[PDB]
């Protein structure tokens, strides 16, 4: 058996794609992958092949004019791009697993649809998941896609054989999606019966902590985390400030995360310490609590983790959008959400406080263990089903 | 419009 994996999007997008191809070849099967140039030493750090796809998806590896590849602007050239290079990836496999940016996803389908293999599109939250939207909502993005780039997939399509497609919504997330996520920490809900959860893929890091940061996690008090991954807003750095402000007003040491912002530390202070590519798993084991960004990855790494969280809200709890992860760990009693998108210090001196109580400080480290740590395996026998079957 | 992310 072998599988191509193809996704477009954030790293909370891409990593667990790579967690699956990992696991796959680990099993004796064999993952190739199509994803942005972003990621080429990522996958080489992890020693699964992979084929450089489109643009860049974080603006500091782009030239300052080229617009992400997520960008309207340039979706014919995305599409088009895709339909050129999958082909010599594609050829050879048995299945297709795929995430993110819909365009490539659906180019991505077509071709899975060319060989005859079966194609399975992956969301990482329920909220994505169609059960889940409005049957208004469907059409709505239904007609966005058909209209954006409706017939530059129908070009390429009809350029290598198969037919015209309509409502790619429905056709790059099909019928069924997957929701690759952990039950206790993201749900499903009666709108979606029928639909496949996994658990969360992820790739069981070995990776040592540098010399450095083994240091300063011995030079003094176990530290808080600050990050917010692949958060680019330029609040992003404006939150991390306060954060950092309010966990230095609790004397508590910190570690903060260049993330995708490049944020920097504000002082020569030996209270802190900033990290680049870390092993997170590694680290959430090795601090007090976690102050980060509603995201699937980070959230449930550090509920595996066992330890507390503080939740920035993007915005503030509306009645048309909520921060589903923030809200989820508040309800789960496993930290506590502050709204943004530049939480005051206070809130976040009195969210931190909160959260190293006992209270928290338990229901965290008992929700630690009702964490799925198979769904990799379960995604890859899934896979072995649906080859084994419709092929 | 019609596409998605996450950037
Ligand atoms: C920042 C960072 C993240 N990660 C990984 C672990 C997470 O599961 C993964 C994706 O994070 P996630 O929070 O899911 O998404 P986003 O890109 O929106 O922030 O990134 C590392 O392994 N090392 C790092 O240094
Ligand atoms: C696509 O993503 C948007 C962005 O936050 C969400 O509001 C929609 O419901 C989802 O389909």
């Amino acid at each position: 058996m072998r599988v191509l994996i193809t996704g477009c999007g954030s790293r909370g997008d891409t990593e667990p794609l790579v967690a699956l191809a990992a696991r796959l070849r680990e099993l004796g099967a064999d993952a190739r992958m199509c994803l942005p140039p972003d990621y080429v030493e990522r996958c080489a750090e992890v020693g699964v092949p992979m084929v450089p796809v489109g643009r860049a998806v974080r603006a500091g590896a782009r030239e300052p004019g080229e617009l992400p590849p997520g960008a309207a602007e340039v979706v014919t050239e995305v599409v088009a791009e895709w339909f050129d290079k999958v082909p010599a990836a594609i050829e050879g496999c048995d299945a297709v697993v795929t995430t993110g940016l819909l365009p490539a996803a659906v180019a991505v389908r077509s071709m899975a649809e060319k060989l005859g293999i079966p194609y399975r599109y992956t969301v990482l939250s329920p909220d994505h998941l169609p059960s889940e939207q409005s049957q208004a909502e469907r059409d709505m993005y239904n007609q966005g896609a058909d209209r954006l780039f409706g017939d530059a997939v129908n070009s390429h399509r009809a350029s290598i054989g198969l037919p015209p497609v309509e409502h790619l919504y429905d056709y790059g997330y099909t019928d069924q999606p997957w929701l690759a996520a952990d039950p206790v920490l993201s749900p499903l809900r009666p709108t979606d019966l029928g639909t496949v959860q996994t658990g969360a893929w992820i790739l069981p890091d070995e990776r040592p902590l540098s010399a450095e940061l083994e240091a300063f996690l011995a030079a003094g008090s176990t530290p808080v985390y600050v990050g917010f991954g692949s958060s680019s807003r330029p609040a992003t750095a404006d939150a991390a400030k306060m954060a950092i402000k309010a966990v230095r007003a609790s004397g508590r040491r910190i570690v903060l995360s260049r993330g995708w912002a490049d944020l920097v530390l504000p002082d020569d202070g030996a209270d802190c310490f900033v990290v680049g590519e870390v092993n997170l798993q590694e680290l959430f084991g090795r601090v007090a609590a976690a102050i980060h960004h509603d995201s699937a990855g980070t959230t449930l790494l550090a509920m595996r983790a066992g330890i507390p969280q503080i939740v920035v809200r993007r915005v503030v709890d509306n009645v048309v959008e909520q921060a589903y992860h923030a809200d989820r760990v508040a309800e789960l009693g496993v930290g506590v959400a502050v709204d943004g998108p530049v939480p005051t210090i206070d809130s976040l001196s009195a969210a931190l406080d909160t959260a190293l109580a006992p209270e928290i400080r338990a229901r965290a480290t008992t929700v630690a263990d009702t964490i799925r740590a198979d769904g990799t395996t379960v995604a890859a026998q899934l896979l072995f089903d649906a080859v084994s079957l419709e092929k | 419009x019609x596409n998605x992310x996450y950037x």
